[PDB]
DNA sequence: TCTAATGCGAGCACTGCAGTGCTCGCATTAGATTTT
């Protein structure tokens, strides 16, 4: 059908037409699963999107896209069973959402109700019914059948209220058979779902000039002048005997010498079959076709069957011709026979020109219907059509009068948000830009979880201060307790109250608790030796907060007050004066490596903790020096070790492993101040260690206050460059890849950018691996 | 002619016979020879019906066919006479000859009755069958949540990574899976705890998984002394150590005593070279330290028995599981390619209280002799079913066996070739009172250079516990090749050191430029210059295949490899599903962008920005209609947007109607973005990729789930996680097969093997069941478990004797040339490595540098230095070693606007404007009915409509009565009633029809003139059935051009003959009073066209004429004439 | 996730306060990467 639709070859098939695509035999199955499955969401937009229960004399255009809200709304929910039966922006839609919810519950309720009562057939089959007429199935099939028409389908028009009958006359003889019959959903269902997969339509009555496509068994024909045979495959066209019915071809053949005889069905058959081809091969007058596919559907190889070789006996010197959609592989004659129409014409010319740019050497048959559509009137489509021949992935600079007004007067700039820019330029400006967002699903993702441990973090100390209490002065009794609670208050008010939505997630929530409890006795543990003392805590920087938001003025009109979070900020007195470092927690491992600085990839720490070292000057009346950024991993470890542990050992393994990664202050005392219980040997909560002779160890993360003051510098001038970019309506696309790794991860706007290598012009920006000093001179030498 | 072992595996019965086939041994011809001689002999023939053949492959045993058909043809010209030939020639349709899958099926089908199994089942793909896996387990894993057993938890929080529990479930799959592999699974996985029970009073040197950590130790410390004994051939202190290691070596069998020892005790070049063979001591001794002796005998022990209550819980998960998955695919009536074989095994076997049920018996009798292809790939449940419909043991019996354990290199399928490999060593080569076994080491199909270049490395490299099977005469290729003596002939090896495949995949390229320009001619046939097609590029895996495709096109002819996935990453697949999702549900921003943004609409980035414009909070869906509704039809980007939402409301009415595959097609032709996707570079893959997508599609319809948001979900599902032209084909070595090439480059060969599989906390095992690391998840520790570090150590060993299987395929594959290609890091210092490994004697390379082999390289590079020590060095292979220090118009511009400027110039002009003469006849119905499927021109159930009739059923009712009544006379009330009654009984009228007519009303008309005149006549007859051919446009005016004749087909109610002339009757059941005088008029008009054909056809077919036509009305009893 | 695999810092032996190799130990850091 799809070939010939496309070649315009008029056509009449023997076989019917299935009625399981059609609305009404989908609105029903689909109606008996919502009822059976317990309102599955999933089901009963099933029903409605065959749009047999839309509101009658609304419009159908907003039906629709309030029904699709609705969805969205039911999977970012998980809406489902009972969920059901049970001031500007939020009115509008929440209301809509009762509104449309208030149109499809009830039609869809009320027959369960029905349903579930009713014992025997008659009674299940006619609340089914009912279910059709209220719902006022017959009406809107007809206003279908209209819209059929004025579009020049006629036949699909028929097959409306053709459906209508099928599934009434099922319905009847079912009330006849089993009427009276006693009987549940499940069997009852059963039985309907048998009834619709042997629904059909009505043969296509035969036109007066047709091609006829049909079977080769009890098909007939007459006056036939060209036939084709297709399928000449082994296996196929001489039929394997077919395994099927309650007696085997032994039972038959058996039969037959007791005088009995039944229909052939086994062997026999197989020998009918080259009667039956005979039929066929001498059925034209004209001409004979006999084709066979050299692949399968898949892929996989098939064979020529037994006929095409005793063909090739009884016609030795015959050629067989090839059938190819590579024109490229047949002669000048055979590629004329491809222009039958405009549509296919133009399919196969795009396709020559693209191998020929490729040195190949084509057929001028295809230069001559180049030029004849190049002279019409629809010229405008095949142009485009042809511009695939030249398509690199090309995005055009925005311009100012856009870029403005878009991403409006004041760049209202997050870390997060530059980070994202030099990640990638364009994912950038589907964010920001055009502000896209993904759909919501009722899976709790990896990001989530780290909201909860800040906030539980963030309320155990709430708590500590209202008991006059420190992480340290705390009890691992303690510690379980106070962690409990904590995830208690707030579990049911996190991501849609999924942690309650099923069992699996009720058991993530001890999970969950159990982290904390650890997380709680680690920072125990880190405070009774930690020197420094928190000053400020989840620091509002920027926008309404604590701290005014840091501003940028570039060339151009430019404009960017940045505004972020700072987990905590800690303070520590020296000989040097005051001491500042920034602490954040963090899920995965590793937290700062400096070859993703120089790009542009990791500014958070570096950025925070410059606000707290400048502005501590004004704020705290004091000038501090930077003793280093810090990474927390939260999570509940596991050890591995070949040397068996007391609990005493054990304990040490594991706080060992919350060892806090990042960058330090490369003198003696900041290490010390940092952790207290260190005199010679390597730290088990800082990275770093002490010689003898009082000097730290080269393995340490430290580094002079320089390095510090050289980085800080560093990412300013990347929030410059890279905040002018912005206003200059930067949107290219350009990926990196380091080390060995890349931003288009579980990057969600890759379908968007259409990001094709092998098309040139597009191109993964190298970054690379680099020794920690390796970056460091490079930053030297900038300025 | 044949070989004598050939001639053996063709003439030889009487008992199961085992042929080692090696590469090109023409196993194919042999087996087709031993077939049609049992069919095809003077003696006493059988019939092939009485065969049963099992191949790897229906292309295979199709090709088993067609050699079969040929040959019996050729017996029957000289025996043109023979009943019996022919007759065979008509048992190959019927013939068993298939995969051993096909078989099963035929099987099932047979005798599902036996078992549990729905006739009409359906075979779910690798893919439905996995997502119902993933159903049934969500609901397990939920039900056991909410049962909150003590067990289970402990089982979740010691094998899921908490934080999310993800883990636990594939393990669950996993172990399913492997169960799956063994006849009786459910045993197999109970079988699991007898491991894990014991005590500290138990002998760890007795039970099972204990032989793998002895054969581990053996190893290393004989490894540790000979790398030892080379540092005192050198020429002190290497003899405290020596002695020290030999101590250790007098207590290898004692395990605890070692725990007590091995913990305690423990010129420039050759002087600092003599100084690492010692830290290999050092390093070979303290890995040996690490995995048994860091802990006690004892402490292992208590370990082990502290893991018992977790298995036993995890094992009944799995066979939760597993009754769980089976019941879900029964529901829907399904079943596996795994229920294919294990269903078979038990219609096969009926165990009361194990026998071969009577099925069994019937295909024992059945077949006279089974042939199995490929034998080395089999697995256990095959086996059995194999055993099974073979009939007899096995010193007599049909079991006809043939393959080679050298070319299995599947085990990663579970396929078990150590059935192949213990059925040979338990084979003696004569047939006396055992299984006869032959071996075919004739190669005709490969060059001499060849056969000796890998008999010459596997030699050195394939034995003991690394090849599993001893590399021996009778075992080596031999030379059956009839090639032509020439030169450049010589294996070659191109040593060179992200850009490690570019600098790998030019070297490649640059050899085969060499082979073009130059001659190098392949080859009583003749030379052949190099066709790109003939030469070939065998890579280990798909990593790099991309990549190198990249640059081999880069210059000279292109690159095809069969690519697998990275199809979901591809961008045309990607666009086009974002179409789906935006006709499923409009309301998403990306999906929505990702199509404005492609070539199907081509929205500029400006465009896009200028609409979020129009409405900032709001979804991109409506800020792109707020753009539409107030826009200006002038604009542009208001066309682009205008047209597609007139695409997408088209589509999303039309996926209500239609189905998935048939909608795709539909926004294939509407959009024409195949055809654009065949104008862009790789645009054949691209095409190819798109129309995968409406097989998937298609695939898809078949299966448990319909509607397109489930197809979405579906692929979203392959996403998350499974997923005749001259040129160089790029291909994986597993998928060579029995594929050959005359030119052979395996690169890679300087890459890791994949070991990733052995470092996960658990692991499943054949022989010793699952195991895994002692874990506490309240104390927070874990570490392997003494099972655990056998299993790997096995495991180990095993791998490795696949990938040099998988390399020994490779190598074979070749008829006349080798390319082997690696990479390293830095030259001589391997070749140290190698030279170091290259010195012990007796050719086959020391048993533990074999094992100690990462890369392909470690296996090549050690046996290859020893070569160019006598038959070794002077051993006819020959090699060829490079040494790489890896560093070393206006048409177009026309096309982009407008035309350019032959020979077809006129052709395709009219081509392109022709039309069908007869189309406006092609639409219209041939057969059409005035009152059978092939003609043309709001109902309640009878449950629950009323109790009577419709005025149409009546009015039929009264019709029928009309055509019966006796025209011999006219009738009254009464004989009237008769006729209407015996109608009734001979059930010409429903109870109803019958209480419905009106007697008078039919009576009546016989008091008219009409019906007298009716009465009284010469002749007449009723119910007249009519076929009228009329030109198209009679009937319809609309069209104008087409005039062939359409058939209109009716029935004249009645016809009758007075000496006047010929008159017509037609009786309707119309509804007239509600005076009749106002009526005439609108009725004549309602059936003035009808009654017109009538004539017409009487007319003109008849030949005669019609004088008047009378209609009667019941309702009155009145008449009109026209 | 997960083996190799270098670093760095001292402790010890090897020889002549004291130096030099050697070795061990502890950690972070790469560097990796399937077949149908
Ligand atoms: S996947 Fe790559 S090209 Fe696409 S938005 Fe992400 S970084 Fe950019």
């Amino acid at each position: 059908k799809e070939v010939f639709a496309d070649y315009e070859i008029p056509y009449f098939i023997d076989g019917k037409a299935s009625m399981l695509n059609h609305p009404l035999i989908e609105f029903i199955r689909s109606s008996l699963d919502v009822l059976k499955g317990n309102w599955r969401y999933e089901a009963v937009f099933r029903c409605v999107k065959t749009e047999l229960l839309f509101p009658l004399n609304e419009p159908k255009a907003k039906v629709r896209e309030q029904v699709d809200q609705l969805e969205n709304y039911c999977i970012a929910y998980g809406i489902k069973g009972d969920r059901w039966t049970k001031t500007d922006q939020e009115i509008e839609m929440e209301n809509m959402l009762n509104d449309t919810r208030d149109w499809i519950v009830p039609p869809l309720f009320q027959l369960q109700k029905r349903m579930k009562k009713a014992k025997t057939v008659q009674e299940k089959a006619e609340a089914l019914y009912r279910y059709l007429e209220e719902t006022d199935v017959p009406l809107k099939l007809d206003q279908e059948r209209q819209r059929a028409e004025d579009d020049g389908r006629i036949i699909e028009a028929q097959q409306h209220q053709q459906a209508w009958d099928a599934v009434i006359q099922l319905l009847e003889e079912f009330v006849e058979m089993m009427g009276d019959d006693e009987i549940s959903l499940d069997l009852f269902q059963q039985m309907i779902e048998a009834g619709a997969e042997s629904l059909t339509f009505s043969l296509i009555p035969p036109a007066l000039d047709q091609v006829f496509v049909g079977n080769m068994d009890l098909s007939r024909m007459y006056g036939t002048s060209c036939t084709f045979v297709l399928g000449a495959n082994d296996g196929v066209l001489p039929a394997r005997p077919d395994e099927n019915g309650v007696l085997s071809d032994d039972d038959r053949e058996w039969l037959k010498t007791i005088g009995v005889e039944l229909s052939s069905g086994g062997r026999e058959r197989l020998l009918d079959e080259h009667f039956l081809i005979y039929m066929a091969f001498s059925s034209p007058s004209d001409r004979l076709y006999v084709s066979y596919p050299i692949a399968d559907a898949e892929g996989k190889t098939l064979l020529p069957s037994m006929i095409v070789k005793r063909l090739e006996e009884l016609f030795p010197h015959h050629k067989e011709r090839l059938l190819t959609n590579e024109p490229e592989q047949v002669s000048d004659e055979e590629q004329l026979m491809y222009v039958v129409n405009k549509s296919v014409a133009q399919s196969f010319t795009a396709s020559q020109l693209r191998l020929w740019t490729r040195e190949y050497d084509i057929s001028d048959v295809w230069w001559s219907t180049y030029n004849v559509l190049m002279s019409e009137q629809d010229r405008l489509q095949s142009k485009k059509l042809f511009s695939s021949l030249f398509f690199r992935n090309e995005v055009k600079q925005l311009e100012r009068s856009v870029s403005r007004q878009l991403y409006g007067e004041r760049i209202q700039g997050s870390v997060s948000r530059m980070e994202t820019f030099n990640a990638c330029p364009f994912s950038h400006f589907a964010s920001h830009g055009l502000h896209l967002k993904e759909r919501q699903f009722f899976k709790l993702e990896a990001p989530d979880i780290g909201q909860l441990f800040h906030s539980s973090l963030k309320l155990i100390s709430d708590r500590l201060r209202d008991e006059k209490l420190d992480w340290r002065d705390l009890t691992k009794e303690q510690c379980e307790l106070f962690s409990y609670d904590a995830v208690e208050r707030l579990a049911p008010k996190l991501q849609k109250e999924i942690l309650l939505s099923s069992n699996r997630h009720y058991y993530v929530k001890e999970k969950l608790q159990k982290i904390v409890t650890r997380v709680s006795g680690i920072l125990s543990e880190h405070a009774k030796a930690s020197g420094f003392v928190p000053i400020g805590l989840e620091l509002g920087f920027g926008g309404k907060g604590p701290l005014p938001p840091l501003t940028f003025q570039l060339k151009n009109g430019c404009t960017m007050e940045l505004v972020g979070r700072i987990d905590r900020v800690d303070k520590a007195e020296s000989s040097k004066g005051l001491l500042l470092r920034i602490v954040a927690y963090k899920s995965s491992d590793k937290g700062l490596d400096l070859a993703e600085v120089y790009y542009g990839l990791a500014l958070q720490m570096l950025t925070y903790l410059d606000l707290s070292i400048t502005h501590s000057a004004d704020w705290l009346g004091m000038r501090a020096t930077p003793a280093g950024v810090l990474y927390f991993h939260i999570h509940d470890p596991m050890i591995q070790s070949n040397l068996p542990l007391g609990l005493d050992e054990i304990e040490q393994e594991i706080f060992k492993k919350f060892k806090m990664k990042g960058l330090l202050l490369g003198d003696q005392e900041v290490v010390r101040l940092m952790d207290t219980t260190l005199q010679e040997g390597r730290s088990n909560i800082i990275n770093a260690g002490l010689k003898k002779d009082g000097s730290l160890r080269s393995d340490s993360a430290a580094v002079g206050e320089k390095e510090f003051d050289l980085l800080t510098k560093h990412v300013r001038r990347t929030f410059q460059e890279a905040g002018e970019q912005i206003t200059d309506g930067r949107v290219s696309i350009e990926p990196y890849k380091m080390k060995n790794k890349t931003p288009c991860t579980y990057c969600a706007f890759k379908s968007v950018c259409q990001f094709d290598e092998s098309l040139e012009e597009n191109e993964y920006r190298p970054l690379k691996a680099e020794k920690d000093k390796t970056i460091l001179e490079w930053i030297k030498k900038e300025a | 002619t044949w070989t004598d072992d050939q001639w053996n595996a063709i003439v030889s019965t009487g008992q199961d016979i085992l042929v080692a086939a090696a590469a090109g041994s023409g196993k194919t011809a042999v087996l087709v020879e031993r077939m049609i001689r049992k069919i095809t002999a003077e003696e006493n023939p059988i019939d092939v019906d009485r065969l049963l053949v099992v191949t790897f492959t229906n292309a295979s045993a199709a090709e088993m066919k067609h050699r079969i058909a040929e040959a019996l043809e050729k017996e029957l010209v000289q025996r043109p006479g023979s009943l019996h030939i022919r007759r065979q020639l008509s048992l190959l349709n019927r013939a068993s000859i298939s995969t051993l899958h096909s078989f099963c099926l035929q099987v099932l089908k047979k005798y599902y009755y036996l078992i549990d199994l729905d006739p009409g089942f359906r075979i779910a793909d690798q893919t439905e069958g996995e997502l119902i896996g993933d159903e049934v387990l969500d609901e397990l894993f939920e039900d056991e949540y909410a049962k909150g057993e003590k067990a289970f938890f402990e089982l979740v929080d010691r094998y899921t990574t908490d934080r999310h529990d993800l883990d636990l479930q594939f393990l669950v799959k996993q172990v399913y899976e492997y169960s799956r592999s063994h006849p009786n699974p459910e045993a197999w996985l109970e079988s699991f705890v007898h491991l894990y029970d014991v005590s500290e009073k138990s002998a760890i040197e007795e039970l099972p998984f204990y032989q793998y950590v002895k054969e581990d130790i053996a190893m290393v410390l004989n490894g540790a002394k000979e790398k030892l004994l080379r540092a005192l051939e050198l020429t002190d202190n290497f003899l405290d150590d020596l002695a020290q290691i030999d101590e250790l070596i007098q207590h290898q069998d004692d395990f605890s005593e070692l725990y007590k020892r091995v913990p305690a005790v423990s010129d420039p070049a050759l002087l600092d070279e003599a100084t690492d063979l010692r830290n290999g001591a050092k390093k070979l001794l303290e890995k040996l330290k690490t995995d048994y002796f860091t802990r006690s005998p004892e402490q292992h022990l208590k370990s082990l028995a502290e893991m018992k209550p977790v298995i036993e819980t995890l094992v009944q998960l799995v066979i939760s599981y597993g009754k769980r998955f089976e019941a879900a695919k029964q529901e829907k009536s399904i079943i596996d390619f795994s229920d294919l074989e294990h269903y078979c095994l038990a219609i096969l076997t009926a165990e009361n209280d194990r026998e071969p049920s009577e099925a069994a018996r019937f295909y024992q009798e059945q077949f006279h002799e089974v042939l199995v292809d490929e034998y080395q790939d089999t697995n256990l449940v095959q086996e059995s079913i194999l055993q099974l419909v073979t009939s007899g043991p096995e010193e007599t019996g049909n079991l006809f066996m043939v393959g080679d354990v050298k070319q299995s290199i599947y085990r990663f399928r579970l396929a078990e070739p150590l059935l192949f490999l213990s059925k040979y060593k338990r084979f003696t080569e004569s047939g006396e009172g055992t299984g006869r076994k032959i071996d075919l080491n004739k190669n005709f199909r490969s060059r001499a250079d060849i056969l000796d270049s890998t008999n010459f490395l596997f030699k050195q490299l394939m034995g003991g516990k690394i090849g599993e099977v001893d590399y021996d005469e009778q075992a080596e290729l031999k030379l059956g090749a009839a090639y032509p003596d020439n030169d450049e002939t010589e294996t070659e090896l191109l040593l060179i050191d992200l850009e490690t495949v570019q600098f790998e995949a030019k070297a490649i390229a640059k050899e085969i430029r060499k082979l073009i320009s130059s001659p190098f001619k392949v080859y009583k046939k003749t030379h052949r210059n190099i066709q790109y097609r003939d030469i070939v590029i065998l890579l280990r895996s798909m990593p790099w295949a991309p990549q190198i495709m990249e640059e081999l096109r880069a210059q000279g002819i292109p690159v095809y490899a069969n690519l697998t996935s990275g199809y979901f990453e591809a961008v045309e697949v990607a666009v086009a599903l974002s179409v789906l999702k935006v006709i499923d549900n409009p309301y998403q921003d990306i999906p929505l962008a990702s199509v404005l943004r492609s070539p199907i609409v081509g929205a500029d980035e400006n465009e896009l920005s200028l609409i979020r414009l129009e409405n900032k909070k709001a979804p991109y869906y409506e800020a792109m209609k707020d753009y539409l509704a107030a826009g200006d039809r002038s604009d542009e980007l208001y066309q682009k947007l205008n047209t597609f939402y007139g695409h997408l409301q088209k589509w999303r009415a039309f996926s209500k109607n239609h189905s998935v595959s048939e909608l795709i097609w539909e926004v294939y032709r509407d959009t024409k973005y195949m055809d654009y996707v065949g104008g862009m570079p790789g645009g054949k893959q691209r095409q190819a990729n798109l129309r995968v997508l409406y097989d998937r599609a298609r695939q898809y319809e078949s299966t448990a789930f319909r509607g397109l948001f489930r197809f979405l979900r579906f692929i979203e599902r392959m996403q998350e996680r499974g997923d005749q032209e001259d040129v160089v084909r790029l291909m994986t070595i597993h998928s060579s097969k029995g594929l050959e090439f005359p030119v052979v480059f395996v690169a890679g060969l300087g890459r890791n093997f994949n070991m990733m599989d052995l470092n996960k906390s658990y692991l499943l095992d054949k022989e010793l069941g699952f195991g895994t690391k002692y874990i506490h998840p309240q104390l927070r520790i874990s570490y392997p478990t003494l099972p655990l570090i056998a299993m790997k150590k096995k495991m180990r060993r095993e791998l490795l004797s696949e990938e040099l299987r998988v390399l020994y395929v490779a190598l074979t594959r070749a008829k006349e040339k080798l390319f082997l290609i690696g990479s390293c890091k830095d030259h001589q210092k391997q070749l140290a490595k190698w030279q170091a490994s290259a010195s012990q004697t007796d050719w086959l390379l020391p048993e533990f540098d074999r094992y100690q082999a990462r890369t392909y390289l470690d296996f090549i590079g050690p046996a290859l230095a020893r070569h160019r020590h006598a038959d070794i060095s002077g051993h006819p292979a020959r090699f060829a070693v490079q040494m790489i220090h890896s560093y070393d118009s206006e048409r177009l511009e026309a096309i982009r606007r407008g035309e350019p400027v032959f020979a077809f110039d006129e052709k395709a002009r009219e081509q392109l404007s022709w039309t069908y003469p007869h189309q406006e006849v092609t639409q219209i119905r041939t057969k059409q009915s005035v009152s059978d499927e092939y003609s043309g021109r709001y109902r309640r159930p009878a449950f629950m409509m009323k109790k009577g009739l419709t005025a149409a059923e009546k009015g039929t009712a009264m019709h029928t009565v009309m055509q019966h009544i006796p025209l011999s006379h006219v009738p009254s009330i009464e004989e009237a009633e008769q006729t209407v009654h015996r109608l009734y009984e001979k059930e010409l009228l429903t109870e109803e029809q019958k209480d419905a007519i009106d007697i008078e009303e039919i009576v009546q008309f016989f008091h008219t003139e009409i019906g007298g005149q009716l009465i009284g006549a010469k002749w007449k007859d009723r119910e007249i059935p009519f076929s009228l051919a009329l030109p198209a446009k009679e009937i319809y005016p609309d069209a104008h051009e087409a005039d062939e004749p359409l058939l209109v087909q009716g029935i004249i109610d009645c016809l009758y003959e007075t000496e006047d002339g010929l008159y017509l009757l037609a009786y309707k059941s119309d509804r007239i009073e509600g005076g009749f005088e106002g009526a005439a008029p609108i009725l004549k008009k309602r059936y003035e066209t009808q009654i017109q054909l009538y004539t017409k056809a009487v007319e003109q077919i008849a030949k005669t004429k019609v004088k008047g036509c009378a209609l009667y009305f019941f309702d009155g009893g009145h008449i009109l004439t026209l």
